[PDB]
């Protein structure tokens, strides 16, 4: 019958004010049925936050409010703070689908100075290449915006087969971390003069380039 | 203090079975709605079924109707799900939840468990492949020079490396796992260690896989080029 | 698979188990509206036997609009608390006497017989249409004027339309206004349970409240409101059952005697908390008055405003009555007087004195005879008990009891120095009494 | 309001909830600003009569009285019979 929509994600910079919006149908906020708040953390469980849509449980530092009026809801965060970086939910009662959920809205909160990727690409082990198969190791570390664009370049044509790349990872020193690998054959390894393994941070570029042995 | 305790999750292959469990403590059991509630990974909260203080009315989402089962049994304070005939799409941490309400317009979930990870994945047990990756000039100068462990075609995801026996503990940097179109998983670890040291210090990776009690050791040096 | 019990030969009492509750928590109101015409007296001077019809007709329909123009003119239940039943209904009515709130209600119904109309005050109300008289009298009664009526089945037609209106004048007229039970000519069943589907609340609630119709209506008001421009309108208030599926559990007590055989000398004893006993949330509430409590196979429905907050503890004086944990409520006596008790699936039988106490089947006659004391027999192949003069029938309701064995607390006490005339006592008061007595004779 | 033991108690608003909590004691709240007030595990919905009305504040009775003396369980009784059987159950306390 119905369905609840959140945006996907919200920005903010410290001490300003954020707004997450919560947008039902007729059935769930039309048929006066009350929205509700929950917190979660990277690794945690999910927290209330708000139920009643304005009432705060023990242990909410009262920066954190709600309303809601129609098919529509909001919450509200004043004062924000670097602990604040969690995804946020709204949820319902439905007619026919029962209890709903939103689609959570991820908050960022600026302030880390930009820091260019730095990428180290391992060439295939002497050990790797008895093995009749051999991968390029390529690796990515320490770059703050959570989005590299990585592309194998092999000679002077883009290689796309066999190209496995990891998501960012958020870091203990709140660094980003992201690997690439691509696989290839032993003959294919020494048809080739040299590879190059370029990763893309923000409109910079930085790679590396590696052949069978290239040593004179 | 009100204790939800999950535990039963694991690997199964799709088409197979699991049951779930959680055991609470610090509240009248039998006074409460309980819920069961999955996150896929990366994705957002959906709920899975209700079950009234009494076993009276029970309620299942779309997705799991005629697959799943939900049961308690109040005199050991405990709830059950049993998964049937699982899917691919059923992998996600569940959650046991308590039932909180005004009577009339507002129903929420106050307090949650902690989570048991469920995983129904078609490939089978296989074995870690180890291998080392010593220093290149190219890789090396600078201020210090890294090397490090390959692991390859490894299935079950916690797989622990240890380089030294754990007497190496600075300049280690573990990256997380990729997973493969053939749902074998490899993950990769460098160290950095001073160029002038190369040679000096022994490098061994302990690879430690406990669902294949797979515990190699493989030391990186360099080989020429 | 449901109902159990047990009884306790040591206190007397039996404890039925396997009810599951539907405790009522809050209030719902609705607005139910019906258009009106506003028929003047038509000249018409005719003499046909179908006209005078028609003209009784009119005459019953205005007499009952006039009517309700006038309608509107300017153990231990003693420590239960007053409330006030219909003060949400009248808080309503209170509101829709304002000046706009009619007029908003009567555009907003227009187009469809339901709605959701945001009153003044900012609460939101179901408003349903159940009748239009307006329509039927203004259009095919009074054509644009059937003075002359041609067709017999007119008049049948238009008395079939009429007796909705008659009967809740009548109703509303013998109760001054206020209906307790609410009728199938205030709101038919379909508009009951169309009623119900569209309340903000659960499906489970909904599944009870739609299987339950007869309990709903019992436990429902009915408030006549206001009538002016072309409207009539009452407030509809129901039951809202914020608690369900909740363990339910029954008390049967009985008093306990000494049995010497002298027609004095003799004390008695009685457990004074018996009543109905649902836990909700973290404590138990508590009915004294077993008859406010309705039961339909094994789901209790009783009402809030009659019941009291007791800690869990309360559970103990079943197990062992001389706990520290809580303290058991009693009463003493003196006089031993036999009588019985019908329990779930069973009697309790106190026989004192001369009586002849016995109990039968049809079958076989009777198949058992009491002695002097408390006793129990369940409804397993017994189908009566006599008491004396008295003939009861006892329960047929299938379940299990279980019998428990013990020495009567009766005999634990001192003649000489009990407390007798003790109506509100307990175990402590009664045990201070006895020390403080025993104290003072210590004389030398 | 008569709250004693553990009990929570509190009355609250349709628009605002609850705007005040009781503590132990007899206590009264008007109906101007008030919809219902909750004792325990019942919820209650006030009067909204229109009209006005007053506080007067003193020290309750009951506090005047001596526990170690006082009639317990009494149905029928009135002040000067509490009274009476005060005066004499402390009057019978002579030592030698």
């Amino acid at each position: 019958q119905a369905v609840v929509t959140q945006p996907p994600s919200v920005s903010g910079a410290p001490g300003q004010r954020v707004i997450i919006s919560c947008t039902g149908s007729g059935s769930n906020l039309g048929a006066d049925y009350g929205v509700h708040w929950y917190q979660q953390l990277p690794g945690t469980a999910p927290k209330l936050l708000i139920y009643g849509d304005r009432n705060r449980p023990s242990g909410v530092p009262d920066r954190f409010s709600g309303s809601k009026s129609g098919t529509s809801a909001s919450l509200a965060i004043t004062g924000l703070q670097a602990e604040d970086e969690a995804d946020y939910y709204c949820q319902s009662y439905d007619r026919s689908l029962n209890w709903v959920f939103g689609g959570g809205t991820k908050l960022t909160v600026l302030g880390q100075p930009k820091a260019a990727p730095s990428v180290t690409l391992f060439p295939p082990s002497s050990e790797e290449l008895q093995a009749n198969k051999a991968t390029l190791v390529c690796l990515i570390s320490d770059f703050y915006p959570g989005a590299v664009t990585v592309a194998w370049k092999a000679d002077s044509s883009p290689v796309n087969a066999g190209v496995e790349t990891t998501k960012p990872s958020k870091q203990s020193n709140n660094k980003y971390a992201a690997s690439s690998y691509l696989s290839l054959t032993p003959e294919q390894w020494k048809s080739h003069k040299s590879y190059s393994c370029q990763v893309t941070h923000e409109g910079s570029t930085v790679e590396k380039t590696v052949a069978p042995a290239e040593c004179s | 203090q009100v204790q939800l305790v999950e535990s039963g999750g694991g690997v199964v292959k799709p088409g197979g079975s699991l049951r779930v469990s959680c055991v609470v403590s610090g509240f009248t059991f039998s006074s409460y709605r309980m819920h069961w509630v999955r996150q896929a990974p990366g994705k957002g909260l959906e709920w899975v079924s209700s079950i009234t203080a009494s076993s009276s009315y029970i309620n299942y989402a779309e997705s799991v109707k005629g697959r799943f089962t939900i049961s308690r049994d109040n005199a050991k304070n405990s709830l059950y799900l049993q998964m049937n005939s699982l899917r691919a799409e059923d992998t996600a941490v569940y959650y046991c939840a308590r039932d909180e309400n005004t009577g009339i317009s507002h129903y929420w979930f106050d307090p949650w468990g902690q989570g048991t990870l469920v995983t129904v994945s078609s490939a089978s047990t296989k074995g870690p492949s180890v291998f080392p990756l010593a220093p290149s000039s190219k890789s090396t100068s600078g201020g210090t020079a890294a090397l490090g462990c390959l692991v390859k075609d490894y299935f079950p995801e916690p797989v622990t490396v240890s380089w030294n026996s754990g007497a190496l503990t600075s300049g280690v940097h573990t990256f997380p796992a990729v997973l493969q179109s053939s749902g074998l998983y490899s993950l990769s670890s460098v160290v950095t260690v001073p160029s002038s040291s190369l040679g000096t210090q022994t490098y061994i990776c302990n690879v430690n896989h406990k669902p294949s009690n797979t515990k190699v050791d493989k030391k990186v040096e360099p080989k020429s080029c | 698979q449901n109902i159990t019990e047990e009884f306790y030969q040591s206190t007397c009492s039996a404890v039925s188990k396997g009810y599951l509750s539907a405790l009522r928590t809050g209030w719902y109101t609705s607005v139910i509206t019906i258009e009106l015409s506003n028929i003047k007296e038509n000249k018409c001077n005719g003499t046909d036997a179908k006209v005078k019809l028609i003209k009784q007709e009119l005459d019953k329909y205005k007499n009952a609009v006039t009517e309700l123009q006038l309608l509107m003119q300017s153990f231990l239940g003693f420590l239960l608390g007053v409330g006030s039943a219909i003060a949400s209904g009248v808080a309503v009515c209170k509101v829709l006497h304002l000046e706009g709130e009619v007029n908003k209600i009567k555009s907003a119904l227009l187009s469809t017989n339901k709605a959701v109309v945001s009153l003044s005050n900012g609460v939101s109300v179901l408003t349903f249409k159940v009748l239009d008289l307006k329509n039927y009298i203004d259009k095919q009664l009074l054509p644009i004027q059937s003075c002359s009526i041609s067709n017999i089945e007119t008049v049948i037609e238009f008395q079939q339309k009429n007796n909705r209106l008659l009967e809740i004048t009548r109703e509303f007229s013998v109760n001054a206004g206020v209906t307790t039970p609410v009728s199938t000519y205030m709101l038919t069943n379909s508009e009951l349970l169309s009623l119900i589907n569209d309340m903000p609340i659960t499906n489970d609630q909904k599944k009870l409240m739609s299987n339950n119709v007869q309990i709903v209506r019992q436990q429902s008001y009915s408030i006549m409101c206001i009538i002016k421009e072309e409207v009539l309108a009452y407030v509809v208030q129901l039951p809202l059952y914020g608690v369900i599926d909740t363990p339910c559990w029954k008390l049967h007590t009985s008093p306990l005697c000494t049995t010497n055989t002298k027609e004095g000398s003799n004390i008695c004893l009685t457990r004074t908390d018996r009543g109905w006993y649902c836990d909700n949330a973290g404590s138990v509430s508590f009915f004294p008055q077993a008859e406010t409590c309705k039961v339909q196979s094994n789901r209790v429905f009783c009402d809030t405003m009659n019941s009291l907050t007791l800690p869990s503890e309360v559970n103990l004086c079943n197990v062992d009555i001389f706990n520290p944990k809580y303290d058991c409520k009693i009463m003493t006596s003196k006089t031993d007087v036999s009588s019985s008790v019908i329990t779930s699936l069973g009697a309790i039988v106190s026989c004192y004195g001369k009586t002849k106490c016995t109990a039968s089947n049809k079958n076989r006659g009777i198949i058992k005879t009491f002695s002097n004391g408390c006793d129990y027999v369940s409804n397993k192949g017994v189908d009566t008990v006599s008491v004396g003069n008295t003939l009861y029938y006892v329960n047929k309701q299938e379940g299990k009891s279980l019998y428990v064995k013990g020495e009567p607390i009766i005999n634990f006490y001192d003649p000489l120095v009990f407390p007798s005339d003790e109506f509100d006592a307990s175990i402590s008061q009664v045990n201070e009494k006895i020390n403080q007595s025993l104290a003072f004779i210590r004389k030398s």
